[PDB]
């Protein structure tokens, strides 16, 4: 058996555990036999190339499947009535009524209705026909092939980079900030000015004419003259019909603010100046570090020099440079945390300030996008903490970090965990007490006895942004404030028009239910942070197991001795925190979907009166919106929601299956497999057939992971089916 | 040496006995002497009656043999038991007691295997021994 | 749908022939000594 | 008023809530004979509902558009009895409770067998301790400043870092 | 012969084309596909099991 | 893989050449019958109510596979069943598809094998390579012009078939 | 089963608020709470809770309020038993409230 060629210990396993553990440790290159650091970095570089190629192939596949089987050319003409098609259906297990019921979108074959929002994004950036969609798919296929060839090439001899090249922090930071962030943003601003804005104004720009069709009538002469404000003159009129010249302006760079009154999305000129400014700022950031020419900053000197002289941080940040450069897991945790924060930021800011034309009226698409990127955010943050725990297990050198900030985290880890526990118990005790209190007093016929705290802090913030609903009369809601007079000539009219109109999701009105659900969200975030931080900081050892770092990041237990040591590793803390992450994104998406459905229905008072107690959530959101989902198929017929009606139940099945690997444990199943081995060995006409690997029960860590996987898949598929089918049944 | 001609305890048979891996990979044997014919519990499930005199028994695992040895030690005061490992080629490897003296009693000539010359809290952190074949013990 | 024969050609291939050969060859690879 | 809310004593939807509750209790009252104990119980429930709505309307509570009282908790004194002053009452009691429990723990260490004191409470000594809690902030602060509340880090067990 | 002979029956009697005029042809073709799958199973078993 | 006669081996080239000669024959005979109208109900659309959901193609008119395409596919299914049975249960005298691990590989014939006319393996390999090259050329001439493959074969043969 | 039995007949227990059967709805929610609380014992293990109890013991040691009886996490068998007991209580109480509210309302 030589499948796990990277592990001799796994390859000598005589049982079925070998295949599973080779599958689960295949990409754990640091644990492989005889792995050196240079080989590790080169394999990581090529794997990153392969993932980039996979992303490009997926995007090219989306573009191609739309150019072939979509209705983009029909959808551009009538964006607010035509249902967008994701891809075609060819399933031979279908009966005829299922073929009939999925034939939508103005085509003659069964199709799925798109929820990804690629129509609005591609239409906003200037694609109009199916031809350029196919050309973009071809370009991304070619780009993916180029990156596959680069991944092969940069592993070939005399091209394999050295460890000094990989650990060049200053050069990589300068090039990735100035070029990968800055010049990419400048080029996207260029694409918006040169292509997207003219196509938004009904004038065709492609590769055949973009060198002869000026983005602005005055050309680049106002840019080279320093009369840049000429590019701000004659913006798009409030009567502008998107994709046509009727009411179109000539400006290419404005900061008008608010939304286009027809598309209910941000002005494209604002997006172009934003990405231009982001490019300029990032190129200015990308000249900061010294690479070859004496000027620039040194990262080691900046880290060592910022030690506060009062001694409250100890030695400050001395040794953090080598600890960060030498540990890929510390870097991975930092990157995953920052990525999770910004995809949460994307999820909040894109529903609140949409940039794609007509996507604010596509309720299913907004729900799917928010839910998707928020679940991605939870996964990324959990991964950040998990790989930080791996950094403490594998890479943390105390002797290189004497009196460091990391060492001082470790020296007051008990205070951190105890105060996290205190705030988690505080939040849970009083939030659950208010919710149960409201339930009990509403059930007894006295809703006037509820404890309803007005969220005056966030309402004050909304008034500071210009919301005149609450009468706070402060900052942008004050017509005499210095901020109001400062911004009155630039952006205040459009922003005030967008924030004080109740037709969008810009700073939606909030009440006691919003207060309670944000404090529940704070409870869940603090508790997940408690589990993850306690796992990371106790990863090296505890009072029950002071030599945990000798046993690695993942192991089942330390035996029944010393009272019992079940789930003591930091991997087990990851495993416990995954449920709480699913709970937190569940609460967030429940709040988002119920509030947005009640506003879209014109029945926001139902949310305002029912969200203060749990029975309102169970009845008016879960039970009430389940009716089109559970009627996707029935004894009277079926319709297009039936697949979600299947998938919903599918989730309710697979979620439950996870429980069996999380409740029942190993020895029972192992003895059953002994009985099955005896049965197969003693049965005639079947003992002629022999297994090559001995059948064994799944290991403890493997069973925890498999139960987690079935649980998580059920969670995701159940909520996705519910949100899409419910939004479609109410609004589509 | 293992005498293959030692008679076995009287057993009616069970489904818990050794599988094909005993005749293919390895098998274990336990011998002991009893002062009388008496009923004992099989480690694979069931009751057997051991004869007066010598008894030879075959098992699939060493732990089953040592469980039987512990059972007859604490219930019948039998300490002369010997456990052997038998391969399909017929080579017999004596296992327990390895030097004739039980492992809980000190015997001369035994050498310490796996002994570490410091406390467990003096083990190395993984960061010293990453990308290096040095042991965590030092 | 232009080239409508392609779904009916490729979906049975991708869904039954590709996984069967992948499972067979992966089985052969992981069980061989 | 605060945050665009209206006082409950002039809110028409607060009156609609009161009227709906009164009619809901009165339609149950209609099915019973006058003088029967269910009729008296229902009339008492009506009286409690009217008194509660009257008391809530004259208290300066703010009502939202739902028709329920909304609490203000930003620190302003005009609603200082809605969160700040009851919370201090809890702060009075809870700081009491822990302190007397802490005192009992310091007593229990001095006994011959502490764990028997832990499971079997010395009731006179515990009653003395629960009497001591009425001046708990000043006593706790003097315990803190004399170095008898906080122990140094070198006398507390910690795991290997 | 025995197993392939009895494999025809359930596919003919219970398949999705059982109420059509080509029920037996579809059932035999499905049985042949199952036979080919089992032959592939035999082939990979013999490849991995014996030297 | 390579030790069993699979991959770039002389056996695999010979087998693909044999299959390519048969493919040239099948395309020519298909073109001859399709030009001459020997396919009964060639434009008949197969109905889902008889043949099930596998007959769905989802084109713009009829939404069913034509009867002619089904007849061509069933003709191929016959020789696929023959292929499977010959691959698993070959004749004792027949050349086998997969070879044993300790087999002797046939020597590569280079640019051109020795000119042995008749039912010799050299002539078989020469027409097999010729048939593979002809299939490549026919495919390229079909996709660079828009001419259908049957019509391309008829034009390259000078309208002999029809 | 999901729609015509579970979804359909639970209308009575979730609209019982403000009526005499509202206690069943409260119990319905409470059983829904406790059963989920049971999974915290069922899915987790002793070592995590023992180390968290170590941190809480450090917190109580900082204020010199550590008890003489050393707090330990519940045993593995006790963890299984507590999770099973709260699971059974939650499920039986949920079915209890749902059945009783439905059959009192419609029968
Ligand atoms: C200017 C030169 C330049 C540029 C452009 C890059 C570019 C890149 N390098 Mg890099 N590199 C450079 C110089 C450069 N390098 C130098 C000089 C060195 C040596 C010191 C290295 C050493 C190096 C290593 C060692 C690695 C890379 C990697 C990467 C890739 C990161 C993955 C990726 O695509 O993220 C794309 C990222 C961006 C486009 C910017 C970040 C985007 C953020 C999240 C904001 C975007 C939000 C926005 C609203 C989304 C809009 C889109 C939405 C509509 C869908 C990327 C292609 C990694 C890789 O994958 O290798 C193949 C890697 O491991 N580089
Ligand atoms: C870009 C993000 C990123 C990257 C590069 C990695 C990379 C890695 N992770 Mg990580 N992880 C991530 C996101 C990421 N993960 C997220 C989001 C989570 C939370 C769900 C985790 C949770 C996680 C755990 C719990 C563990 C890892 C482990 C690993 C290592 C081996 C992976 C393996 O064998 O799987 C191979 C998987 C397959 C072949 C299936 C396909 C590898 C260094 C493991 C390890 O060895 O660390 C010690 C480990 O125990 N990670
Ligand atoms: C009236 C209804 C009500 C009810 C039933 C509860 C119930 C509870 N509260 Mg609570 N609380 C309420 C209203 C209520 N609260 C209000 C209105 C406030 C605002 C002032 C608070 C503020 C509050 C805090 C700040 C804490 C609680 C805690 C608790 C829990 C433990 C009780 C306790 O203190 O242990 C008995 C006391 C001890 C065992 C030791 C004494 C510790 C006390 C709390 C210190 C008080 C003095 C200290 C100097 C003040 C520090 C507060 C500072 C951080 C702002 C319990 C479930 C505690 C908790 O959840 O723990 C995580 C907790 O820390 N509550
Ligand atoms: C609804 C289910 C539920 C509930 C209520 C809890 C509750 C708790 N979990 Mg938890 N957990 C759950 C499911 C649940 N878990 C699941 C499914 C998992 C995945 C395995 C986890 C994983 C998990 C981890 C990994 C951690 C927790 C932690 C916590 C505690 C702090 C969080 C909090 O809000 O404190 C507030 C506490 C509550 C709201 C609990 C309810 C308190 C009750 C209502 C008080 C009244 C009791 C009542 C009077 C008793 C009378 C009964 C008698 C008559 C018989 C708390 C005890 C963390 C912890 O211990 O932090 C200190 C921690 O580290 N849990
Ligand atoms: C990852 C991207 C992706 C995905 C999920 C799909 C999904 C689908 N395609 Mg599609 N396709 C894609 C890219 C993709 N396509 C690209 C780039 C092309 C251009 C060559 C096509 C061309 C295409 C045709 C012509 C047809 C489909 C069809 C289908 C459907 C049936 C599956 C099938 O027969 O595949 C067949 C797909 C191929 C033969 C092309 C391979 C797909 C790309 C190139 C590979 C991507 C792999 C990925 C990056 C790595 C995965 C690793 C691991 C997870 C396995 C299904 C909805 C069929 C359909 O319409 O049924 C209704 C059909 O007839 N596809
Ligand atoms: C994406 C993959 C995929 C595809 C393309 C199909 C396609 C089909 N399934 Mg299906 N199926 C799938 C996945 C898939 N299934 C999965 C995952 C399951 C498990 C839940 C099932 C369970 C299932 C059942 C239980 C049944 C079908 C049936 C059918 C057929 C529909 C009825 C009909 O007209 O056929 C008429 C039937 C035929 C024309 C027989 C086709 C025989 C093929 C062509 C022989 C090929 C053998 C093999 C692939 C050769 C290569 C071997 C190699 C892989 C080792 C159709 C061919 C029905 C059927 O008729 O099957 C008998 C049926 O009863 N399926
Ligand atoms: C003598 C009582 C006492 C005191 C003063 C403290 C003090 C403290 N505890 Mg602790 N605790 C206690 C009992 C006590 N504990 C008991 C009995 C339990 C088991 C339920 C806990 C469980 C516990 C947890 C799980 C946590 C704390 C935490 C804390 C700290 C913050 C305050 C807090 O969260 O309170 C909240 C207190 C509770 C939730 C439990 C209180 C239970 C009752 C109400 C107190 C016992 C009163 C006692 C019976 C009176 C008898 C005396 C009489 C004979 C005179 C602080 C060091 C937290 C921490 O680490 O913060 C830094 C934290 O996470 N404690
Ligand atoms: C299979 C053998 C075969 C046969 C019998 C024919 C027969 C014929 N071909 Mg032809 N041809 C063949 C193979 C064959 N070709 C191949 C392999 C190609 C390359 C793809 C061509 C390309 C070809 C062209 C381009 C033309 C013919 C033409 C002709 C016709 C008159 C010229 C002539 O005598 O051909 C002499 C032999 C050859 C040209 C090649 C041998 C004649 C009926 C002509 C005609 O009238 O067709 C419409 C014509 O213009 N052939
Ligand atoms: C555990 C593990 C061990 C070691 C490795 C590891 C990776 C380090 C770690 C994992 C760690 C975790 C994951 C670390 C990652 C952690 C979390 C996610 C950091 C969140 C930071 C939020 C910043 C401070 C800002 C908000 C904006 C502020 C400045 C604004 C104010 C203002 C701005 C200007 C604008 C307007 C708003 C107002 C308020 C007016
Ligand atoms: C001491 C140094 C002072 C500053 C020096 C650098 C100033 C900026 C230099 C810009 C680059 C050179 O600019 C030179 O080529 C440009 C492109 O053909 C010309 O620009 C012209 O053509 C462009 C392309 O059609 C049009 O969009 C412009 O509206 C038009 O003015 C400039 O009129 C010319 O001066
Ligand atoms: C939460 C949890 C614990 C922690 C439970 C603690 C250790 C015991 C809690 C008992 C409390 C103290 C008694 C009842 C709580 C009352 C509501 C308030 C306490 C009253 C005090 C005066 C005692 C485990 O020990 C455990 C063990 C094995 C698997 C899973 C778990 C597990 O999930
Ligand atoms: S029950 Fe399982 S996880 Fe717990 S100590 Fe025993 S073997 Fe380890």
């Amino acid at each position: 058996t030589k499948f796990p060629k990277f592990s001799q210990a796994l390859a000598q396993d005589p049982a079925t555990r070998r295949i599973w553990y080779g599958l689960a440790t295949a990409h754990d290159l640091e644990s492989h036999d005889g792995m050196t650091e240079e080989n590790l970095y080169q394999k990581i570089f090529a794997s990153h190339f392969g993932h980039l190629a996979v992303i490009f192939l997926w995007t090219s596949g989306n573009l191609f499947h739309l150019a072939w089987q979509g209705n983009f050319e029909q959808w551009v003409l009538n964006p607010l009535k035509v249902k967008p098609i994701a891809h075609a259906i060819w399933d031979p297990h279908f009966g005829q009524p299922a073929v009939k019921a999925f034939t939508k979108g103005g085509v003659s074959y069964p199709v799925n209705i798109a929820t990804s929002g690629v129509y609005h994004w591609w239409y906003t950036i200037g694609m109009r026909s199916n031809t350029d969609l196919y050309a973009g798919s071809l370009f991304l296929l070619f780009l993916a092939g180029v990156f596959l060839f680069a991944g092969w090439l940069h592993l070939q001899p005399k091209f394999r980079p050295g460890l000094s090249w990989f650990k060049n922090n200053e050069s990589r930071l300068n090039h990735h900030l100035s070029g990968l962030f800055g010049f990419s943003s400048l080029a996207w601003s260029a694409h918006l000015i040169h292509v997207a804005i003219p196509e938004a104004r009904g004038q065709h720009v492609g590769w055949d004419n973009f060198t002869k069709v000026a983005p602005h009538p005055a050309g680049l002469q106002p840019f080279f003259s320093g009369n840049w404000g000429v590019y701000a003159a004659a913006p798009d009129t409030t009567n502008h019909i998107f994709g046509t010249s009727e009411g179109a302006g000539t400006a290419i760079l404005t900061f008008l603010g608010g939304f286009h009154p027809q598309t209910q999305a941000l002005w494209l000129t604002d997006i172009a100046h934003h990405h231009l400014a982001i490019g300029v700022v990032f190129i200015f950031a990308g000249h900061m570090y010294r690479t070859n020419w004496g000027i620039g900053h040194s990262l080691k000197e900046i880290l060592d020099a910022h030690r506060p002289p009062g001694g409250r941080l100890g030695a400050g940040h001395k040794g953090i440079f080598e600890t960060l450069t030498n540990s890929l897991h510390f870097q991975l945790g930092l990157a995953l945390a920052s990525l999770g924060v910004i995809t949460s930021l994307v999820a909040q800011h894109m529903y609140a300030l949409p940039s794609y034309a007509f996507i604010a009226k596509d309720y299913v698409t907004q729900s799917a996008l928010y839910t998707h990127h928020q679940y991605i955010a939870g996964f990324l943050m959990v991964g950040a903490f998990a790989h930080g725990a791996i950094f403490f297990v594998r890479d943390y050198d105390p002797e290189q970090n004497k009196n460091n900030v990391l060492a001082r985290i470790l020296d007051h880890k008990e205070a951190i965990i105890s105060h996290l526990s205190w705030v988690s118990l505080f939040l849970g005790f009083h939030t659950l007490g208010i919710y149960v209190h409201n339930d009990v007093v509403v059930a007894f016929g006295t809703p006037e006895k509820q404890i309803l705290v007005e969220p005056v802090f966030a309402q004050w913030i909304q008034a500071s942004s210009g919301k005149a609903l609450y009468g706070f009369d402060v900052f942008l809601s004050s017509s005499n404030s210095v901020a109001t007079n400062a911004s009155s000539n630039i952006w205040l009219p459009g922003w005030l028009e967008a924030i004080n109109s109740g037709k969008n999701s810009l700073f939606l009105p909030i009440g006691p239910g919003d207060f309670l659900i944000h404090h529940a969200i704070a409870l869940a975030l603090h508790t997940t942070t408690l589990i993850l931080v306690k796992g990371a900081l106790d990863a090296r050892g505890s009072k029950l197991m002071p030599d945990k770092k000798d046993f690695g990041y993942s192991f089942p237990c330390d035996g029944p001795g010393r009272g019992g040591t079940c789930d003591i590793s930091a991997w087990d803390a990851f495993y416990l925190s995954m449920f709480w992450m699913l709970n937190t994104i569940g609460w967030v998406t429940f709040y988002w979907h119920w509030k947005h459905v009640t506003i879209w229905q014109g029945n926001a008072g139902q949310f305002n009166e029912s969200s203060t107690y749990i029975m309102g959530w169970l009845r008016d959101y879960l039970w009430l919106n389940s009716s089109p989902l559970i009627n996707g198929y029935n004894p009277f017929g079926m319709n297009s929601l039936s697949v979600w009606s299947w998938m919903f139940l599918f989730g309710h099945l697979i979620w439950a299956t996870g429980f069996m690997f999380l409740i029942s444990w190993r020895g029972y199943w192992q003895e059953l497999i002994e009985t099955l081995v005896w049965a197969h060995e003693r049965t005639p006409l079947a003992n002629l057939v022999r297994w090559k690997d001995k059948p064994v029960a799944l290991s403890i860590v493997q069973a925890r992971l498999v139960g987690l996987i079935h649980f998580t898949a059920g969670y995701i598929f159940t909520y996705a089916a519910f949100v899409i089918a419910s939004t479609t049944g109410k609004f589509g | 040496t293992l005498n293959l001609q030692i008679p076995s305890p009287t057993f009616e048979g069970s489904t818990g006995g050794w599988l094909r891996a005993a005749e293919v990979e390895e098998k274990y044997a336990i011998t002991w002497t009893s002062p009388k014919e008496q009923v004992f519990e099989m480690p694979t499930g069931g009751a057997a009656i051991m004869r007066q005199g010598e008894n030879l028994l075959y098992l699939a695992r060493k732990e089953q043999c040592l469980a039987l040895a512990t059972q007859v030690k604490n219930s019948f005061k039998i300490t002369d038991y010997k456990v052997y490992r038998i391969f399909p080629s017929g080579e017999v490897q004596y296992l327990h007691p390895k030097d004739g003296v039980f492992p809980e009693k000190v015997n001369a000539g035994r050498v310490g295997v796996g002994n570490v010359s410091h406390s467990i809290g003096k083990n190395l952190n993984p960061a010293q021994i990453k990308f290096t074949s040095k042991s965590f013990n030092g | 749908m232009t080239a409508a024969y392609l779904p009916s050609i490729l979906v049975p291939i991708i869904g039954l022939i590709f996984p069967g050969l992948v499972m067979a060859f992966a089985f052969i690879y992981i069980e061989q000594d | 008023d605060v945050a665009g809310l209206t006082p409950c004593g002039e809110s028409k939807e607060f009156a609609r809530r009161l009227d709906g509750s009164v009619k809901k209790l009165q339609t149950r009252l209609k099915k019973y004979e006058a003088g029967t104990p269910p009729a008296l119980a229902l009339q008492k429930q009506i009286d409690k509902t009217k008194n509660r709505f009257d008391r809530y309307g004259k208290a300066g509570l703010l009502c939202g558009t739902d028709g329920l009282p909304h609490l203000i908790a930003d620190g302003r004194w005009s609603h200082s009895g809605e969160f700040v002053i009851p919370g201090l009452f809890f702060l009075y009691v809870a700081g009491w409770i822990g302190w007397v429990g802490r005192s009992y723990v310091l007593f229990a260490r001095t006994a011959d067998k502490p764990t028997e004191k832990e499971i079997i409470i010395d009731v006179p000594v515990a009653l003395s301790f629960v009497s001591t809690g009425f001046i708990w902030p000043f006593s706790a602060f003097k315990e803190f400043t004399s170095g008898n509340l906080i122990v140094p880090a070198d006398e507390i067990t910690v795991s290997p870092r | 012969l025995t197993h392939g002979y009895f494999l025809v029956g359930p596919f003919y009697k219970l398949g999705p084309l059982r109420n059509s005029d080509v029920a037996l042809l579809s059932g035999f073709f499905s049985a042949l596909g199952l036979i080919i799958i089992l032959v592939a199973c035999l082939t990979i078993y013999g490849v991995v099991s014996f030297e | 893989f390579g030790g069993r006669g699979l991959g770039v081996t002389v056996n695999a080239e010979r087998w693909n050449g044999r299959h390519a000669m048969f493919g040239i024959f099948a395309m020519v005979m298909t073109s001859y019958m399709k030009g001459h109208g020997l396919i009964p109900d060639a434009d008949k659309i197969l109905d889902v109510a008889q043949w099930g959901s596998l007959a769905s193609v989802w084109d713009g008119a009829g939404n069913g596979i034509s009867n002619e395409r089904a007849i061509i596919l069933i003709a191929h299914v016959h020789v696929l069943v023959v292929s499977v049975i010959a691959a698993v249960a070959p004749f004792g005298f027949q050349d086998t598809l997969v070879k044993e691990k300790g087999y002797t590989p046939e020597a590569p014939a280079g640019l051109i094998p020795p000119f042995k006319t008749g039912l010799t393996p050299e002539a078989e390999l020469i027409n097999g390579r010729l048939a593979m090259l002809g299939i490549i050329s026919i495919v390229t001439a079909s996709v660079f012009t828009g001419t259908p493959v049957v019509d391309t074969i008829n034009l390259g043969m000078g309208k002999i078939l029809y | 089963w999901l729609r015509d039995f579970l979804w359909a007949q639970a209308s009575q227990v979730i609209q019982s608020y403000g009526s005499a059967l509202s206690a069943y709805g409260l119990i319905f929610l409470g059983a829904h709470f406790i059963w989920a609380f049971s999974l915290m014992f069922l899915f987790s293990g002793r070592g995590y809770w023992q180390e968290l109890i170590e941190s809480i013991v450090w917190a109580h040691n900082k204020l010199n309020v550590a008890p003489a009886i050393q707090p330990r996490a519940l045993s593995i068998t006790q963890g299984r038993a507590v999770g099973l007991a709260h699971y059974l209580l939650g499920g039986i109480g949920t079915t209890w409230a749902f059945f009783l509210a439905r059959i009192i309302s419609v029968g």
